[PDB]
């Protein structure tokens, strides 16, 4: 639950990134999936 | 501990949840999406450590393009407390 607390922190940053640009997430998905 | 890049992408999209993952995937072509849905479909259980590792690497990569202007104190605080805990950190930087 302290560990859970830092998970929500990471998820909040992820959420923030999504609302700014889903295409920046797609770019990292691409990078990862093709090696 | 060492995660294949295909599984990393699948863990990230699962963590986003279906409505946000679907929006991300519209930025990818049809053939990429089909391979990703197959990786997602066979992802199985995601451990809490896998999830945290993927999220940490994702955030570092997403900020790579960003110009940094100060904020170093808060950054150093998080590094010190993750590395050593706050009580030891206080003594490292000198009482």
């Amino acid at each position: 639950m302290p560990e859970e607390k830092e998970l929500l922190e990471l998820l909040e940053e992820l959420e923030n990134i999504f609302s700014r640009s889903p295409s920046d997430i797609a770019e990292i998905v691409r990078l990862w999936f093709f090696e | 501990k060492k995660i294949d890049g295909r599984r990393k992408a699948a863990v990230l999209l699962v963590a986003l949840g279906p409505e946000k993952a679907a929006q991300v995937m519209k930025h990818l072509d049809e053939e990429t999406v089909e391979q990703l849905v197959v990786e997602i479909a066979n992802i199985g259980r995601v451990t809490p450590e896998e999830k945290k590792q993927v999220l940490e690497e994702f955030l570092s990569l997403a900020k790579a393009k960003e110009m940094i202007s100060e904020g170093g104190i808060e950054y150093a605080k998080k590094v010190l407390e993750k590395a050593f805990g706050p009580e030891r950190a206080r003594k490292i930087i000198e009482r």
